[PDB]
């Protein structure tokens, strides 16, 4: 139980310092979609590959790809 | 000019302007403290340091020093004596003699005469109601509360702050510069900046508190 | 000419791969995680200084990505 | 008052002003003031409105003593 505890609290501290994501990843990708650019089209099959992205779990080989594709497309 | 030799502590902070206990208990500084009462019987105490060893040695000590008097000395048969003291000022050494045994002789003191005593008003009533909040929220630290109306009245900045600082518990080297500087309003102010440091961190760890009992909630 | 100027010296004898991933790595998301060869020289070094020979320019580590061409340059 | 260590202090304070236009150069030293001038203030109410602002701006220095070790009187 106390080491329960233990992860608990440095779940509330791991929020409280290394939580303070007001600076993201996926949806400053996503602000990075919307402003640059683009033709309607190529804007709306990137914001559908981002939610197909966003939808699974990260590591897995298929997300680098789609990671990738993404990254040359902005 | 009154002799001072070098006597270090045990592990225990003497803070000056108070009348406190001082416990003798090291079985090689008996020696020290009776040749120091053969200098008209007061007692140049120096703070311990990193880990306490029984090493007399002329470069494994410092040359601050508290002076404590000898009231009347309670013995013990085991090498434990007992004074209850009250310490004037803070000296230094200019010249070291090593041993057996060490002597020192000290100088001029570093002494301070207050000008311009509403600043330093100002100063002890916002460090007033500094410390009465942090003994106000504050309970696992068990002072006591009924001193403060015959004291309120006092008027000098050192045996206030060092009032606070020795009923008050934290770590040895920032009492040894609340200590080892030269300035009074300066650590003043440095003992509230601790206080906000206190309250800030009494902050944070109900407010992490508070966040564990949500995701335990949550769970 | 090193040791007349008191720099260090190295050997990084190109041509023996076929590609351009030596020179300029890949990503830690893929699979072979393999750095710089210069990087991995200027590991062996500890000094940002040294004169590097390159031996073999002639055949070079061609013709299955990109030639490393631009990637010497 | 004379002090016995050379150290020859006297209390001064200034009454008016003078010109100078003989000198000698020194020493020693001695001139000679030909004419006295000094203005005052008409339609003293701006004067009155300034001494005012001038207490104002004073106050608002005393109040920011905290760092400038000074009495209160």
């Amino acid at each position: 139980q106390r080491e329960y505890y233990l992860r608990e609290q440095m779940k509330a501290i791991q929020k409280e310092l290394g939580g303070e994501d007001g600076l993201s990843d996926l949806e400053a990708l996503r602000k990075k979609i919307e402003e640059v650019g683009m033709p309607e089209a190529v804007k709306t099959k990137a914001l559908k590959e981002l939610d197909r992205l966003e939808r699974m779990q990260q590591g897995s080989p298929e997300a680098t790809v789609a990671r990738t594709y993404l990254d040359w497309l902005t | 000019r009154l002799e001072l030799p070098v006597i270090p502590l045990r592990n225990t902070v003497i803070l000056p302007h108070t009348t406190t206990p001082v416990d003798v208990g090291r079985a090689k500084s008996k020696r020290a403290v009776e040749e120091a009462m053969g200098a008209d019987r007061l007692i140049f105490l120096v703070a311990q340091r990193d880990p306490e060893v029984d090493d007399p040695a002329p470069d494994d000590l410092y040359t601050w020093g508290v002076q404590a008097v000898v009231k009347q000395a309670m013995r013990l048969p085991d090498g434990t004596l007992q004074v209850m003291v009250e310490a004037r000022a803070r000296a230094q050494v200019t010249d070291y003699i090593p041993g057996p045994y060490l002597r020192a002789r000290g100088e001029v003191f570093s002494e301070i005469f207050p000008i311009d005593e509403a600043v330093v008003r100002v100063l002890v009533e916002e460090l007033k109601e500094a410390f009465e909040k942090y003994v106000a929220n504050h309970k696992s630290l068990r002072l006591d509360r009924y001193q403060l109306e015959a004291v309120k009245g006092t008027s000098d900045p050192a045996m206030l702050a060092d009032t606070i600082a020795y009923h008050a518990t934290w770590t040895v080297a920032e009492k040894q510069e609340i200590l080892e500087l030269t300035d009074l309003e300066a650590r003043l102010k440095k003992v509230l900046g601790l206080l906000s440091r206190d309250l800030e961190r009494f902050e944070l760890d109900k407010r992490v508190a508070q966040r564990v009992k949500e995701q335990m909630d949550t769970n | 000419i090193a040791r007349s100027m008191n720099r260090k010296f190295h050997r990084i004898s190109l041509g023996g791969v076929r590609d351009e991933a030596e020179i300029r790595g890949h990503r830690r998301t893929y699979i072979g995680a393999m750095p710089g060869k210069l990087i991995h020289a200027m590991k062996q070094v500890g000094v940002i200084n040294p004169v590097i020979l390159l031996d073999e320019i002639d055949k070079m580590s061609s013709d299955w990505r990109g030639d490393p061409a631009s990637a010497m340059l």
